[PDB]
C-alpha cells in the first residue's frame, strides 16, 4: 500500500525483491571488445516450447540487450515503454539511444510504481548490454526499487551471492569476449541449481564488433550457436 | 489511498491472483495439442440442465480465420475477453497491414488485457486460463496459454482445469514430434474421453483444428490469393463418426 | 466473516465472490414459481400470481414485461430488481434495432445483458442484480426460442426454462415429458393449446389449482409477444376443466 | 479560420453522441436512468488508474455498447509522476 | 485519433503558394447492379469490394475513400457476425456505410452500390457520399449513368436468370464504353458462393557499394 | 510532543507520529552528505560508500548533482527518489529562463524542491520522498554563496554549514568548532580541506569515499576529481603526523 | 532539398530496380523492403523517420522483417490516416518476398491507392515522358543485367538532355540474397 515501516523502508519494495529472488538467475559480464548476457531457465515442463524465440533475453533496440529476472509479464511492459523511448529518440535525434538514457528511462518508471499507493510495485531486475559512442561497451543493473547501478561484471536474481563471488575472483579489466563467453559459462555451472548446465536451461547473447569498423551486433543466440559454445568451452555436454 | 488489490504477500506471493487460479482449477477442462500440418483444441460441455440447448453455450472459438481460442474457469470472463480478443485483431493489425496479426501478437494482447486487471484498484483478476492455438506464415502453426496473471506461455501440447495434471501426463506420454492433425485429434478426444464429467459423444464435446485452408469456407470465389479459413469448428456429425472410429 | 471476500466481489481463497451467490439467494425473495415452453410457432410464458392482502390491485402486480414487439420476458427476483433489468433491456433493444437495421434476437439481447451481469460480477464497487431474466420470443431465425440470465452473467438457450423455489418439480416432470416424446418442443398448431398444456404442467408439479386470477400467461408468436387477461386465462382454465 | 470543416465535430463526436444518448434516456426513461448510467461509468473509469496503459478499458466497451464496432479512433489513436499527481490533484 | 488535420492548413499554404498537390485517384467509370431471379448481380469495368462472403460493393468517386470505408464497414460487419452468430445482413451493412458516410459529412467521397444475400433473401442499395440512399432492381453510378440506366430499362424482366442478368449488367456496362475499361462482375444467388468474375470481356561513369 | 509528557496516562490524536517521521528515519541512513561556504566560493562534499570490487567507476553518477549552470543539489535517503526529486528541480529551472528571462534563484530551487516534496506529504496515499537535500550555489549578477537544506516534510533552511545523513552529528559538532561564521574559509583551497577534514572523521575508509563539487560565481561549476581530493587528503595527513611529533614532553 | 525528383520501379527473373534523380536519395531500405519516395523534401524526410520507427518496431515485435506486400499495406494504411491534411508524396515500394522470391513493386497517391503494376512504375512531376520510355524499352522476364540496362537508359533518354552536366543517377537492383546499388554519371 506504499507506505513506510517505521525505519524509513518500503514493506513493498522488500516483498517485491523476495520474489525476484526466487526468480531464476542472470549473469552479465563486460569484455574489452564486448558484452556477454547469460541466463539460467528452470524448465521444468517437457511440453513447454523450448527453441521459442525469447523468455530472459530480449532486444531494446540494434544495439542494447536486457536480461529478466522477476515476472516476465511485468517486464514486457517495461521492455515495450523502452522499445517506443528508444526509436523515438532515434526519431527525434537520428542518432542510436545511449545506453544510460534508457537504463535510468526505466529505473523512473519502476520508482513511480512504488510511491503510489493504487499501483504494485514490478517485481523485476534487468541487467542492461550495450553500445554506444558516449562510453563504449556499458553494462547495467536496475531492481523493484528503481535503483541502477553500472558494473564490469554482475548476477541478479536467485544465486547472486554466489554468483559474484566467483565473478570477482576470476574478472579481469584486459579480457576477450571469448573469455567472458567462458567465464559466464563457468560461472552459471558453479552456481546452478540443475545438475549441469544444458543448451536448453542457458539463454545466451553477445555485443561484439566483427570485422567491419562500424559494425556493433547483437547475437542473441540460437539453440545449435549455444550448443557450440558448450562445446568449445569444456562444460561440454557432447557424445 | 490505501486503494491496490493483488498487492505483495511477505513471502513474495502476488494472493489475489494465487486465489484466481484456484477459480481457473475447477472449470470443465479445456486442452490443446499442436502437429506437423494443424492443431487441436478442445473442451466438454457441462449442462445446467438437459434442457438447455449447448449448440448455444460455444466454447470454442474464433479469434482470426486462422487462430482459435478456448477456456476452463469462468465462462462469463471468457465472453468477455474473446470479443475484446477479436476486437483488438482488426483495430491493432489487419486495419493497419490489411493482414491478420500472428498468434505471438494476439496472445501478446490477450495477455496485456488479464495484466491491467491484476495491477488495479477497483477490479479483480480474471477466473479464466485461456488456450490460444493459430497459424502464421514466418512462424507457423502455434499453441500458447494465459493465465490470470497475464503471464503467457508457448506449449507443444497443455491442459487447464480439473482434470488437467492427469490430461498433462497423458499428453507428455503421447507428444511426440512427428504426429499429424488427424494423430492429435484421436489424443485430444482420447484426452476428454478421460475428462468428461457427463456422457461423451458429439454433443456435449467441443473440437476445433486449425488446419489446411478450407477454400469452400471462405463463401465466395473467384480470389485464389485468398486461401480460405484454417480454422474450423468440427461438424457433430464429424465427432460421432470419429468416436465410432476410437 | 473474513473482511472484504464476504463483502465485495472479490476472490476468497476458495475463489468464491460472496456478492453472486447471495445474489441468487434475492431471487427467491418473491416465493414465485415460473414455466416457459416452445410450441410449434410461439412460445409461452405461465407465472404464479400471490396477491394476498385485499387491498391490492393484481392489475398492478406483475412479473411478465414486454421487452420489444417480439421479444418478452419472466423476472424472478424482487421487482425493484425486475423493473431495472425490464428498463435496461428495453433500452438494448432499441439501440440494436438503430445500429443494425433490424429487430434485436432473443440471443442478443440474452448475450448482451449477460455481458452487463459480468460487470457487476468483477468490479468490487458493482453489486450483482438480485434477478433472473427468462426471454422468449419467436425468432425469424430460431423460431420459437427461450433464454435465460442470472447473476453471474452466465446465459445459455433452452426448450422448456424454469425459475422459482419449487423450480426442481416443474423441471423434472418437463424434462420426463421431453423424454418421452422425443420432439424438442410441445406440438400444438395454436397457442392456446400450448398455454393450456403449461397450466396442466404447473398445476401437476405444484399440487394445487388455481383460479384465473391466481395464474398469468404470455403468448409469444411472430410478429407479436402479448399478456393475457384474466378471462383469456379462464377461457383456458375452462378447457382444461372441460377436458378433466 | 483556415481549419477543415470537419474538424470540432469529430474532435468532440464520442463526447457528443453519449450527451445526447442521456438526455434520450432522460426524457423516455426518467433522471433514474442516466444517474445510474454515469454512475456506472464513474465507478468504472475512478477505479482503473496504470500509468503505462491508456488504451482505453474493457467494461468501458461494454458500458457504452462499443464491445464488437471499431471507429477510424481505435486503429489510429495518438511521465509516471505527472499521471499520479493528476490522478491524485496535484 | 482517427483521420488526422495535421497539414490541413500546411498543404493550405503549399497549393496557395505554387505546389501541384498530388492528385487523388478517382474510379469516375460506370458501375451497375440487378436484383435478378433468386440473387443480384452487380459489375463495374480493383473496383468491387467485400464486406463479407455474401454482401459486396461497387465503388466510384475517391478511390482509396471506397476501400477505406468498405473496409472499415467490413471489419464491424465480421465482429458483428461473431457478436450475434448469425450470417451479416445487407441492411446492416447499408445502416453501417450510410451511418458512417454521413458522420464523415461526404469529405469522404466514397459513392457506392451495395448488394448481397443473407437469410432474409437477396437485397441491392446505394449511398451517394452525403450519406443518403437509393433502392431498386437495378440501379447505376458514374459517368455513363444515363446511358446504363437506359438499358437496364430497356431489357429487366421478372425471372430474369443468371445468364441474362449477365447479359444485361455487361451491355449496361459496354453502353457505357466507346483506367477501367473491361468487365469485372460478383453473383449473388441466394443458396450458393458470391460468384466473382474478374476480366468478363560504358555508356556513363560507374562506381558501386553492396548493402544488406 | 513525544517522550515523558503525559496527563492522566495519554491517549493520540492525529499527529505526531506519521509517514513523514519515518521519510526522516530513511533519510538519517543515507550516506553523509555536507556543504561548507566560503568566502566567495561554496564547496558540496559527499561520502560514496566504497565501490565494490566489479563496479564500474567511470559511468557512476557524480552523488552532486547539477541543476543548472550555477545550481547545485546533494542528497541522503532514497537515490531513485533524489533522481525523481532532481529531474524536476531540472526542468523547472530550465523553464524558469524560457518563460522569465532570468535563469533560477538558488531560493526559488529550494521552495520548489521542498515545496512539491510538501505536495507528496499533505495527503492521498502517495507517500513522502525519503530523501534530504543540500541546494548550494549563487545567484546571476552576484558574489554571495548560498547553501539550504530541505527535508522530507518540505520544511526548508539556509546554513553557512550543514550535514545530513548518517553520523552527521560528529560532523556538525566538528564544523561548529573548526568554522568561524566571523571569518570563514578565506579561499577555495581552505573551503576544500575544511570539508576533506570534516569528511574524514566520518568515511569508512578515506580517499574513496570523499567527492566535492566546488561552485564559484558567474557559473564556474568545478567537480575535484580523484588525484584532486588525493592531494588535499595526504596533506591533511602531513599536518597530523606534523602535530603529533611537534608534541613538547 | 530540390523538390519533386523522379523515382521509376520494375520487375524481372527473381530481380527488381529502382532508379532516382541525385544531384540525399529518395530510395531508403528497411532490410530487404525498399521504397523510393517522391514530391517534397520535408514529407520524404518525414517518412522515412515514420516508417523507420514503425519498421523497427515491427522487426523487434514480430522476430523478422517487413515483406514487401506488408510495408504495401502499411505505407497505404499510414498515408491514408493522413487524409485531411495529406504527404505530399508518390512513395514506390519495391522488394523480393523473401519466402517466395516473387518480384514486387507498387506505388501509391498521397493516400494511399494502391497500384500493382507487373511491369513497371513511375512517380513525380513530368512522369508521361518516362511512361512512354518505360513501355517502348521494357520486355518481360529480363536477367539482372538487361534490366539494369533497361532503367538506366529509361532514366538517361527522358533525362533533360540539355542539363547533362548537372545530372546523376543511382539505381539500386534488388536480387533474393544480394543488392547492388550502382550510382551512375554524366
Amino acid at each position: 500500500t506504499t507506505i513506510f515501516s517505521p525505519e524509513g523502508r518500503l514493506y513493498q519494495v522488500e516483498y517485491a525483491l523476495e520474489s525476484i529472488s526466487h526468480a531464476g538467475t542472470a549473469i552479465g559480464i563486460m569484455a574489452s571488445d564486448g558484452i556477454v548476457l547469460a541466463a539460467e531457465r528452470k524448465v521444468t515442463s517437457t511440453l513447454l516450447e523450448q527453441d521459442t524465440s525469447t523468455e530472459k533475453l530480449y532486444k531494446l533496440n540494434d544495439k542494447i540487450a536486457v536480461a529478466v529476472a522477476g515476472l516476465t509479464a511485468d517486464a514486457e511492459i517495461l521492455i515495450n515503454t523502452a522499445r517506443i523511448h528508444a526509436q523515438n529518440y532515434l526519431k527525434t535525434y537520428n542518432e542510436d539511444i545511449p545506453v544510460e538514457i534508457l537504463v535510468r528511462r526505466l529505473s523512473d518508471i519502476k520508482q513511480g510504481y512504488t510511491q503510489h499507493g493504487g499501483l504494485r510495485p514490478f517485481g523485476v531486475s534487468f541487467i542492461y548490454a550495450g553500445y554506444d559512442d558516449r562510453y563504449g561497451y556499458q553494462l547495467y543493473t536496475s531492481n523493484p526499487s528503481g535503483n541502477y547501478t553500472g558494473w564490469k561484471a554482475i548476477s541478479v536474481g536467485a544465486n547472486t551471492s554466489a554468483a559474484q563471488t566467483l565473478l570477482q575472483m576470476d574478472y579481469k579489466d584486459d579480457m576477450k569476449v571469448d573469455d567472458a563467453i567462458e567465464l559466464a559459462l563457468k560461472t552459471l555451472s558453479k552456481t546452478t541449481d540443475s545438475s549441469a548446465l544444458t543448451y536448453d536451461r542457458l539463454e545466451f547473447a553477445t555485443i561484439r564488433k566483427g570485422a567491419n569498423d562500424g559494425e556493433v551486433y547483437q547475437k542473441i543466440f540460437k539453440p545449435q550457436e549455444i550448443k557450440d559454445i558448450l562445446v568449445k568451452t569444456g562444460i561440454t555436454k557432447k557424445d | 489511498y490505501s486503494f491496490s488489490l493483488t498487492t505483495f504477500s511477505p513471502s513474495g506471493k502476488l494472493g489475489q491472483i494465487d486465489y484466481a487460479l484456484t477459480a481457473v482449477k475447477q472449470g470443465v477442462t479445456s486442452l490443446g495439442i499442436k502437429a506437423t500440418n494443424g492443431v487441436v483444441i478442445a473442451t466438454e460441455k457441462k449442462s445446467s440442465s438437459p434442457l438447455a440447448m449447448s449448440e448455444t453455450l460455444s466454447k470454442v472459438s474464433l479469434l482470426t480465420p486462422d487462430i482459435g481460442a478456448v477456456y476452463s474457469g469462468m465462462g462469463p470472463d471468457y465472453r468477455v475477453l474473446v470479443d475484446k480478443s477479436r476486437k483488438v485483431a482488426h483495430t491493432s493489425y489487419k486495419r493497419i497491414y490489411g493482414e491478420y496479426p500472428p498468434t505471438k501478437l494476439l496472445v501478446s494482447e490477450v495477455a496485456k488485457i488479464m495484466q491491467e486487471a491484476t495491477q488495479s484498484g477497483g477490479v479483480r483478476p480474471f477466473g479464466v486460463s485461456l488456450l490460444i492455438a493459430g497459424h502464421d506464415e514466418f512462424n507457423g502453426f502455434s499453441l500458447y496459454q494465459v493465465d490470470p496473471s497475464g503471464s503467457y506461455f508457448p506449449w507443444k501440447a497443455t491442459a487447464i482445469g480439473k482434470g488437467s495434471v492427469a490430461a498433462k501426463t497423458f499428453l507428455e506420454k503421447r507428444w511426440n514430434d512427428e504426429l499429424e492433425l488427424e494423430d492429435a485429434i484421436h489424443i485430444a478426444l482420447l484426452t476428454l474421453k478421460e475428462s468428461v464429467e457427463g456422457e461423451f459423444n458429439g454433443d456435449t464435446i467441443e473440437l476445433a483444428i486449425i488446419g489446411d485452408e478450407n477454400p469452400d469456407l471462405l463463401g465466395y470465389t473467384g480470389i485464389p490469393t485468398d486461401k480460405g479459413p484454417r480454422f474450423r469448428k468440427l461438424t457433430s456429425q464429424e465427432i460421432n463418426d470419429r468416436l465410432e472410429a476410437l | 466473516a473474513a473482511g472484504y471476500d464476504r463483502h465485495i466481489t472479490i476472490f476468497s481463497p476458495e475463489g468464491r465472490l460472496y456478492q453472486v451467490e447471495y445474489a441468487f439467494k434475492a431471487t427467491n425473495q418473491t416465493n414465485i414459481n415460473s414455466l416457459a415452453v416452445r410450441g410449434k410457432d410461439c412460445t409461452v410464458v405461465i407465472s404464479q400470481k400471490k396477491v394476498p392482502d385485499k387491498l391490492l390491485d393484481p392489475t398492478t402486480v406483475s412479473y411478465i414485461f414486454c421487452i420489444s414487439r417480439t421479444i418478452g420476458m419472466v423476472v424472478n427476483g424482487p421487482i425493484p430488481d425486475a423493473r431495472n433489468a425490464a428498463l435496461r433491456a428495453k433500452a438494448e433493444a432499441a439501440e440494436f434495432r438503430y445500429k443494425y437495421g433490424y429487430d434485436m434476437p432473443c440471443d442478443v439481447l440474452a448475450k448482451r445483458m449477460a455481458n452487463l451481469s459480468q460487470i457487476y460480477t468483477q468490479r468490487a464497487y458493482m453489486r450483482p442484480l438480485g434477478v433472473i431474466l427468462t426471454f422468449v420470443s419467436v425468432d425469424e431465425e430460431l423460431g420459437p426460442s427461450i433464454y435465460k440470465t442470472d447473476p453471474a452473467g452466465y446465459y445459455v438457450g433452452y426448450k422448456a426454462t424454469a425459475t422459482g423455489p419449487k423450480q426442481q418439480e416443474i423441471t423434472t416432470n418437463l424434462e420426463n415429458h421431453f423424454k418421452k416424446s422425443k420432439i424438442d418442443h410441445i406440438n400444438e398448431e395454436s397457442w392456446e393449446k400450448v398455454v393450456e398444456f403449461a397450466i396442466t404442467h404447473m398445476i401437476d408439479a405444484l399440487g394445487t389449482e388455481f383460479s384465473k386470477n391466481d395464474l398469468e400467461v404470455g403468448v409469444a408468436t411472430k410478429d407479436k409477444f402479448f399478456t393475457l387477461s384474466a378471462e383469456n386465462i379462464e377461457e383456458r382454465l375452462v378447457a382444461i376443466a372441460e377436458q378433466d | 479560420n483556415d481549419r477543415h470543416p470537419l474538424e470540432s465535430t469529430l474532435k468532440n463526436w464520442e463526447t457528443t453522441q453519449r450527451q445526447r444518448q442521456m438526455e434520450q434516456y432522460r426524457q423516455i426513461f426518467g433522471i433514474a436512468e442516466p444517474m445510474k448510467r454515469t454512475m456506472e461509468m464513474e465507478i468504472v473509469n475512478r477505479t482503473d488508474f496504470n500509468p503505462l496503459s491508456t488504451n482505453g478499458s474493457i467494461h468501458r466497451d461494454i458500458l457504452l455498447n462499443k464491445e464488437c464496432s471499431i471507429d477510424w479512433e481505435d486503429v489510429y489513436p495518438g511521465d509516471v509522476h505527472s499521471k499520479i499527481e493528476k490522478q491524485l490533484g496535484i | 485519433a482517427g483521420l488526422s488535420f495535421d497539414n490541413y492548413q500546411r498543404n493550405n499554404f503549399l497549393a496557395e503558394n505554387s505546389h501541384t498537390q498530388p492528385k487523388a485517384t478517382s474510379t469516375g467509370t460506370t458501375i451497375v447492379g440487378v436484383k435478378f431471379n433468386n440473387g443480384v448481380v452487380i459489375a463495374a469495368d480493383a473496383k468491387l469490394h467485400r464486406i463479407s462472403p455474401k454482401i459486396w460493393c461497387a465503388g466510384a468517386g475517391t478511390a482509396a475513400d471506397t476501400e477505406a470505408v468498405t473496409q472499415l464497414i467490413g471489419s464491424n460487419i465480421e465482429l458483428h457476425s461473431l457478436y450475434t452468430s448469425r450470417e451479416p445482413r445487407v441492411v446492416s451493412a447499408l445502416q453501417m456505410l450510410k451511418q458512417h458516410l454521413f458522420k464523415y459529412q461526404g469529405h469522404i467521397g466514397a459513392y457506392l452500390i451495395v448488394a448481397g444475400v443473407d437469410p432474409t433473401g437477396s437485397h441491392l442499395f446505394s449511398i451517394h457520399a452525403h450519406g443518403s440512399t437509393d433502392v431498386g432492381y437495378y440501379l447505376s453510378l458514374g459517368s455513363g449513368s444515363l446511358a446504363a440506366m437506359a438499358v437496364l430499362e430497356s431489357h429487366w424482366k421478372q425471372d430474369l436468370t443468371k445468364e441474362e442478368a449477365i447479359k444485361l449488367a455487361s451491355d449496361a456496362i459496354q453502353a457505357g464504353i466507346w483506367s477501367g475499361s473491361n468487365v469485372d462482375v460478383c453473383v449473388m444467388e441466394i443458396g450458393k458462393d458470391a460468384e466473382y468474375l474478374r476480366n468478363y470481356l560504358t555508356t556513363a561513369v560507374l562506381k558501386e557499394s553492396i548493402v544488406n | 510532543m513525544s517522550g515523558y509528557d503525559r496527563a492522566l496516562s495519554i491517549f493520540s490524536p492525529d499527529g505526531h507520529i506519521f509517514q513523514v517521521e519515518y521519510a526522516l528515519e530513511a533519510v538519517k541512513r543515507g550516506t553523509c552528505a555536507v556543504g561548507v561556504k566560503g568566502k566567495n566560493c561554496v564547496v558540496l562534499g559527499c561520502e560514496r560508500r566504497s565501490t565494490l570490487k566489479l563496479q564500474d567507476t567511470r559511468i557512476t553518477p557524480s552523488k552532486v548533482s547539477k541543476i543548472d549552470s550555477h545550481v547545485v543539489l546533494s542528497f541522503s535517503g532514497l537515490n531513485a527518489d533524489s533522481r525523481i526529486l532532481i529531474e524536476k528541480a531540472r526542468v523547472e529551472a530550465q523553464s524558469h529562463r524560457l518563460t522569465l528571462e532570468d535563469p533560477v534563484t538558488v531560493e526559488y530551487l529550494t521552495r520548489y524542491v521542498a515545496g512539491v516534496q510538501q505536495r507528496y506529504t499533505q495527503s492521498g496515499g502517495v507517500r513522502p520522498f525519503g530523501v534530504s537535500t543540500l541546494i548550494a550555489g549563487f545567484d546571476p549578477r552576484d558574489d554571495e554563496p548560498k547553501l539550504y537544506q530541505t527535508e522530507p516534510s518540505g520544511i526548508y533552511s539556509s546554513w553557512s554549514a550543514q550535514t545530513i545523513g548518517r553520523n552527521s552529528k560528529t560532523v556538525r559538532e566538528f564544523l561548529e568548532k573548526n568554522y568561524d561564521r566571523k571569518e570563514p574559509p578565506a579561499t577555495v583551497e581552505e573551503c576544500v580541506k575544511l570539508t576533506v577534514r570534516s569528511l574524514l572523521e566520518v568515511v569508512q575508509t578515506g580517499a574513496k569515499n570523499i567527492e566535492i563539487t566546488v561552485v564559484k560565481p558567474d557559473s564556474d561549476i568545478v567537480a575535484l576529481s580523484s588525484e584532486e581530493i588525493n592531494q588535499y587528503v595526504t596533506q591533511i595527513e602531513q599536518e597530523k603526523q606534523e602535530q603529533q611529533e611537534q608534541d613538547k614532553k | 532539398s530540390i523538390n519533386g525528383g523522379i523515382v521509376v520501379a520494375m520487375t524481372g527473373k527473381d530481380c527488381v530496380a529502382i532508379a532516382c534523380d541525385l544531384r540525399f536519395e529518395k530510395i531508403f531500405h528497411y532490410g530487404h523492403v525498399f521504397l523510393g519516395i517522391t514530391g517534397l523534401a520535408t514529407d520524404v524526410t518525414t517518412l522515412n523517420e515514420m516508417f523507420r520507427y514503425k519498421t523497427n518496431l515491427y522487426k523487434l515485435k514480430e522476430e523478422r522483417a517487413i515483406e514487401p506486400e506488408t510495408f504495401t499495406q502499411l505505407v497505404s494504411s499510414s498515408l491514408y490516416e493522413r487524409r485531411f491534411g495529406p504527404y505530399f508524396v508518390g512513395p514506390v515500394v519495391a522488394g523480393i518476398n523473401s519466402k517466395s522470391g516473387k518480384p514486387f513493386i507498387a506505388g501509391f497517391d498521397l493516400i494511399g491507392c494502391i497500384d500493382e503494376a507487373k511491369d513497371f512504375i513511375v512517380s513525380g512531376t513530368a512522369s508521361d515522358q518516362l511512361f512512354g520510355m518505360c513501355e517502348s524499352l521494357y520486355e518481360p522476364n529480363l536477367e539482372p543485367e538487361d534490366l539494369f540496362e533497361t532503367i538506366s537508359q529509361a532514366l538517361l533518354n527522358a533525362a533533360d538532355r540539355d542539363a547533362l552536366s548537372g545530372w546523376g543517377a543511382v539505381v539500386y537492383i534488388i536480387k533474393k540474397d544480394e543488392v547492388v546499388k550502382r550510382y551512375l554519371k554524366m
